[PDB]
């Protein structure tokens, strides 16, 4: 039980040291923020007639 | 420069602080805008700096 509990724990540090995609449900938040920032900085730049 | 300042060049009134820029302009170009469509950088019409 040890021995499965000490591999499986292994996985997890290649697994987040190998696939890009994991942190999306994180990532997505940041580039949420990021993106309202950026449209919001950009709607500086419209005329409004 | 260095200080905060009511600056005109050529009819670009505004307010800031000047600062010895390293940004390649070409001979065209009186000045550089942000992401926000306002200048931030300009060539000074009495020394091209
Ligand atoms: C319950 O499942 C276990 C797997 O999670 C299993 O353990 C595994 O047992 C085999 C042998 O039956 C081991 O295989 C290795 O055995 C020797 C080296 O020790 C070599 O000759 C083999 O080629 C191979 O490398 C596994 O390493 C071992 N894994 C673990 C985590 O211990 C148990 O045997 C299963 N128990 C029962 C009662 O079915
Ligand atoms: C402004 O005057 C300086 C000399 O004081 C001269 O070097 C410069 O070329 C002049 N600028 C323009 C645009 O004529």
């Amino acid at each position: 039980i040890a021995n499965q509990f000490n591999s499986a724990i292994g996985k997890i540090q290649d697994s987040l040291s190998s696939t890009a995609s994991a942190l999306g449900k994180l990532q997505d938040v940041v580039n949420q923020n990021a993106q309202a920032l950026n449209t919001l900085v950009k709607q500086l730049s419209s005329n409004f007639g | 420069k260095n200080k905060c300042v009511n600056f005109n060049f050529n009819g670009l009134t505004g307010t800031g602080v000047l600062t010895e820029s390293n940004k390649k302009f070409l001979p065209f170009q009186q000045f550089g805008r942000d992401i926000a469509d306002t200048t931030d950088a300009v060539r000074d019409p009495q020394t091209l700096e």
